[PDB]
């Protein structure tokens, strides 16, 4: 049961989130990195400040504050016993974005595998929060908070956070938590693969415009224009460029982390991409296929149906920097 | 108020030994099993006689406040008049007959804030400081020698719907004083059965339907985290709509399925219609 | 949860293994079907006989039968006190093909979920095969049996009998057998679909060649000429005509039984297999995806890539014959 070694993978989470030295810690396991992330991370924040939105407060108090509400006030007889109805903004941190934050640290704390450095400081940072209130957590809040009003920096650690609570299960007691097995299922790391790419490419080929594109059906039906039945057919990645266009289909399978029998079945799925595909500048048209292999790096090219196509793999648990030149290394040939 | 009660002795009794006692219970249990109903008795039986004026009855909701509660000052033609309330009155008939019994009714309590309502009283309402002793000024009381006291004869009732999902914590107020009690639905009873026999419906029939909700309360109560065990349903439906003396047979059955269960059941599943549609079948197919 | 009627199953597997009424049995259940097969089975080989295969005996006996063995003999002294070692050769039903019979009615009769009457008439059986030794069976037991020496009868009952046993699973006690969910699984009925029909296409159709074939990539590539990592591409069926070839791929899906979005993800597959392939008779291409549908049949027709293609479905659960009709029905149409 081989897997990637944990430190790689939250960079891949980085690009995939589209946005530190983790030598420091020595937790291999996932959960411990993270969690030093959003404990040193909250810490960031606090420096600057944490987002404060006025929050309107219609209450019953002994005198005037902002805007007197006429209405309620007549109608509960307030001014009698020296009291009105106003409406006033209280500036707090108790937004929900904020309170996502202290609830994700009891979660984080909770866990019951976990670092003892990581518990204690949280702990603190958890009692250093009063006027936030707990809440119980869905993924409905987090959907809320699509709007994006908060900085860059926000969206950062509660994407982190959003991770987190997906990926957190009771464990031994009724109480405490404990972390998902995320390495061993390959869908949600390929869906996070391709999405790693997909932000990545934007970041690093500049120089190439990279555009996910949706193609239609060449075919026509006398039965229905919808072609409902077909498949739904969307790229992965399409990088392209002026002198050549490139798509890329790419997936995670523990078969192919075994150096046998290999798995390109999604092979199928790339060939009739291209020939749905018509490119009106007619510059060329090439594919590729990229998987992630642990050991060692291999690349090949084929020229199959009049196509350019090539197979290759990249070496996980190498280097995230050497990875990095890698890919750039990688798309140069075939982008070509 | 004790010929033909549907819950077993077992509870109806041991309320009146847990209510002689600490006089502030709260009855829980699924919407629908006679909350009002088997404490409407039960208030005839503590005081053993069927008198509905000792008796009173309100059903709590968020906005219910203090004024409405206890005191208030609603105006008059012209200037502010103190208003009493219903509690505030309540107590003045029971301070007159101490050796009898009043009783006290709070429908869906848990609703609306305890703090708010009683205020200044809740302390008082607890079953030890109550008596001259403990006697208070009220809020708006303009002379402090005028004072309010719980007398020993109150008991309180307080009646709290399980079933709502919305429902998350209950009050910590409410815990610390009042004693909760289960209320299951009791569709396998003696007496809702020799109810339902003296009615027309034949031993199959009855061994049909009291075993089919079984099976189907059994499933709610099974997925205990899932949902709540108070979620399954009671039994008021079917007392109620026969007093006609209409025969209660399959045909009139499948109207309270359609009609009074499909909409429970509809709430409760709201992820997948075909599992209502599993549990739909199974009632009278 | 619903599947497909579990009496026209039986049929399926009939032309799966290439080789009776079932109104009269009332368990709709499939192991009632199947093990009202065997046990009825069994009685028309016993009216017929059974295989009696020689088995040569050397056994130390008070005189000479057959062949004596000289060595045996004087070895062991046997002479002396009246006996010889001797090879001769008793004429059993105790085959290896006979004891999984017997084997085979102890684990139906032990399944803990049956009908009353068939298992009491079995263990009548059971006890009429006094001679006949009880065994622990394996899958290695009956692929011993590819051979096949035996009548093409008793290869029928002994398919089923190896359906049994790989669908057989301990249930509530120790002892006792439980039946498979065979219905829910997928793949084990895919498998199925895709046996049934290339077995059944030789029978019925007659006027067409049907064949798998095995394709080869267009492929060139530098590196290997194996292409290895290329995927092993092998037909599903192949039903080739004088004026018309036509590939098939056909899976059994629990989405499309719901009447949405539709899965089509083989088809995929099914261009490429049309691209690689070039006919040398050059008489035509054409392609079928046909996948099991409950309620009702519907069939649609394209012109993709150049290429004429035909998507349909089978109301599984209508009538056996007029299912059998249908497939004659869909075929003609394409194989025009
Ligand atoms: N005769 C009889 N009537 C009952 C019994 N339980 C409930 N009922 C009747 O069911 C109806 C509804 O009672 P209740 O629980 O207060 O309604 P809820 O507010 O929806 O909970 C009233 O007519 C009750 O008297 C019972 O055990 N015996």
């Amino acid at each position: 049961q081989p897997v990637i070694p944990v430190r790689n993978i939250y960079y891949m989470l980085t690009y995939a989130w589209g946005y530190a030295n983790l030598e420091a810690i020595p937790g291999n396991n996932l959960l411990d990195i993270l969690g030093y992330v959003l404990n040193k991370g909250v810490l960031q924040l606090s420096r600057r400040g944490l987002e404060l939105d006025y929050n309107p407060n219609t209450e019953i108090i002994p005198g005037i504050k902002g805007r007197i509400e006429f209405a309620k006030t007549i109608r509960g007889f307030h001014l009698n016993h020296g009291k009105t109805v106003s409406t006033f903004d209280m500036l707090n941190e108790d937004t929900l974005a904020n309170r996502i934050i202290k609830s994700t640290l009891a979660i984080l704390i909770k866990h019951e595998k976990l670092n003892s450095t990581i518990r204690d400081e949280a702990r603190s940072l958890y009692r250093k929060l009063p006027g936030i209130s707990t809440l119980h957590l869905t993924p409905q809040h987090f959907s809320y908070l699509n709007g994006g009003k908060n900085t860059r920096y926000y969206k950062f650690v509660i994407s982190v956070c959003k991770f987190i609570v997906n990926n957190s299960i009771p464990g031994q007691n009724k109480g405490h938590y404990r972390f998902y097995d995320f390495e061993r299922n390959e869908k949600e790391m390929s869906l996070l693969y391709q999405k790693f790419l997909y932000e990545f490419c934007r970041r690093e080929l500049t120089s190439a415009n990279t555009t996910r594109s949706y193609l239609k059906w060449d075919a026509s039906s006398i039965s229905d224009q919808s072609l409902n039945l077909l498949p739904r057919m969307e790229t992965d990645i399409t990088i392209r460029s002026s002198e050549k266009i490139l798509i890329v289909d790419a997936k995670y399978y523990k078969s192919i982390f075994s150096r046998e029998k290999f798995h390109s079945q999604n092979l199928y799925q790339l060939m009739n991409y291209l020939w749905s595909l018509k490119p009106e500048n007619g510059e060329n048209i090439g594919g590729l296929l990229i998987y992630p292999h642990v050991d060692t790096a291999v690349k090949h090219r084929y020229k199959i149906n009049g196509f350019d196509i090539g197979l290759c793999t990249v070496n996980l648990g190498q280097e995230w920097p050497c990875i990095h030149q890698e890919l750039l290394d990688i798309f140069d040939e075939y982008l070509k | 108020a004790l010929n033909d009660l549907f819950i077993p002795e077992t509870t109806i009794e041991t309320i009146l030994k847990r209510l002689t006692i600490k006089k502030n219970i709260i009855l829980q249990g699924p919407p629908g099993v006679g909350k009002t109903f088997v404490a409407r008795r039960l208030a005839y039986l503590l005081t053993g006689e069927k008198a509905p004026q000792r008796v009173n009855m309100v059903q709590f909701h968020q906005s219910y406040s203090y004024e409405d509660f206890i005191q208030g000052y609603r105006p008059n033609g012209v200037g502010f008049r103190r208003k009493d309330g219903i509690f505030y009155n309540f107590c003045q008939q029971a301070k007159e007959q101490p050796e009898k019994k009043y009783i006290f009714i709070i429908d869906e309590i848990n609703r609306a804030n305890l703090s708010k309502v009683f205020g200044e009283v809740m302390m008082l309402m607890e079953h030890d400081k109550r008596g001259e002793n403990w006697s208070v000024p009220l809020t708006y009381s303009e002379n402090d020698e005028e004072r309010f006291y719980v007398p020993e004869n109150v008991y309180i009732i307080g009646l709290m719907n399980t079933a709502d999902r919305s429902l998350a914590v209950v009050d910590y107020a409410l815990r610390r004083r009042f004693s909760f009690i289960d209320i299951e639905p009791g569709f396998d009873t003696p007496q809702f059965r020799n109810f339902l026999l003296n009615k027309k419906a034949e031993p199959s029939f009855v061994e049909s339907l009291c075993q089919k909700m079984n099976e189907l309360n059994q499933e709610i109560s099974k997925e205990a985290t899932i949902l709540g065990k108070g979620f399954r349903i009671g039994h008021s439906y079917f007392c109620c709509g026969l007093e006609d003396g209409t025969s209660p047979d399959t045909q009139w059955l499948n109207e309270i399925v359609m009609t009074d269960i499909a909409p429970l059941l509809e709430e409760y599943f709201f992820d997948d219609p075909y599992k209502q549609q599993k549990w739909t079948n199974k009632l009278l197919g």
